[PDB]
């Protein structure tokens, strides 16, 4: 399903 | 990017960010990298929000395009779907050499080791959601490794509601559920780690607390969806 | 893109777009305007989709870039708002390129010929967007003369309500308003496009009518904007 | 203000 976003710092 | 300053790539990719121009900011990071010198805790967040952003948007067009090409079983859309494909493997390949020249031998503090480690894993996952065959065996093994040593050391350095040990979890979960086909593991791991962080959140300040409930929502979602 | 035949460039265009690969799709549409061949209606909305999303991503970093620079008013953020402002004028002399060799001299119906004037209109905006002092001058005069002639041929050759002659006045007067200094103009040039094709809606199809009611709805949010 | 969004084909 859903992984660490990790798109904002 | 063996010219610029190492402070000014550093800048330059926090603006980069800004401008939502993540090509630019991991070219930036990996210069950055190439100085030779170990990273901060922002510089590790700056390397991976630069290439998780690049190679989102790659996995994403590729799984638009396998989509496509899984319906029309001429050659445009495999070979299409190909070229992205070896431009996300590209990316995959230059993350995984940083990582290795020499990010992760220097790395001594679990935090930055962690870090390494849970990236090394989500790398080799990438390149294993592309592979095919016996190459995909070899690919899913690196990830489980690097993923297992990184929660080896977490377990033993880490508290359990400490966030990069909830998001290695999280991913190697995630690893379980969708590239190993052990979804049993998959529930047990988020389960155990869910609950272990539960009885650790006492212990945070008002921020961190936000900080860690924030990714044990991430694991109930996926617990939710799977069960 | 010499190699591929213009079909599968197309095609390649059109799976591009689905994917959300915009670089990928202008890099396709060039290659497929440099076959040489006038392009069909269906083609020029690939080319123009393609080529406005790539600009359009730029222009947002640019102006990030830009309102960071002006707060600061080191070099990092002057060198890379020109360093993104590079690329966009490449990006817009490429355009202006293609329209110049040679879609422009070939199309000789109207449908063709405003369309890709209303796009030589538009790069030299975007050129003017980010010209300072007698450059500027020379920019804005050359988007002021390609859109000129497009009004032109648009209000003898098509009905009051084509899109393509809306669209053109609706970005007309967004050049009036927020490149030439000229908001009465704008106004003005909004205020006599909606009122032409209220009027002639009574001639169209369902289909049609949603066409031009939708563009219609875009002037009447400038006009709102700017009154 | 708002020009042709022309982002979707
Ligand atoms: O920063 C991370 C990032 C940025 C953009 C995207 N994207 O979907 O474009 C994604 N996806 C793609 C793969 C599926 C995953 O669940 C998340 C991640
Ligand atoms: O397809 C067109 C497209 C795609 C993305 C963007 N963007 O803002 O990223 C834009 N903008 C940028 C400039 C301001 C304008 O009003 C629209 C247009």
């Amino acid at each position: 399903a859903g992984s660490i976003p990790g798109r904002r710092s | 990017m063996g010219s610029m300053e190492r402070a000014s790539l550093i800048q330059k990719a926090k603006l980069a960010e800004q401008a939502e121009r993540y090509e630019d900011m991991a070219a930036f990071m990996k210069g950055a990298v190439e100085k030779g010198e170990e990273l901060s805790c922002e510089e590790r967040n700056l390397l991976s929000v630069a290439y998780k952003n690049v190679v989102g948007g790659q996995r994403a067009a590729w799984r638009v395009l396998s989509s496509i090409e899984q319906k029309s079983n001429g050659p445009e859309v495999r070979e299409y779907r190909e070229k992205v494909e070896t431009e996300l493997q590209g990316v995959c390949d230059t993350v995984l050499g940083l990582l290795d020249s020499h990010l992760i031998k220097e790395a001594g503090d679990a935090e930055s080791r962690v870090f390494y480690l849970k990236m090394k894993g989500d790398y080799y996952r990438y390149l294993a959601e592309v592979a095919t065959g016996d190459d995909k065996k070899r690919i899913i093994d690196s990830a489980r490794s690097a993923y297992q040593e990184a929660m080896d050391i977490s377990k033993k350095e880490m508290p359990p509601t400490n966030p990069i040990r909830l998001g290695l979890a999280l991913n190697f979960s995630v690893f379980h559920y969708e590239i190993a086909n052990s979804p049993e593991e998959a529930i047990s791991l988020a389960k155990t780690t869910f609950d272990e962080a539960m009885a650790d959140l006492h212990t945070l300040s008002e921020d961190s607390y936000k900080d860690s409930t924030l990714i044990m929502q991430l694991l109930r979602d996926n617990l939710t969806l799977w069960t």
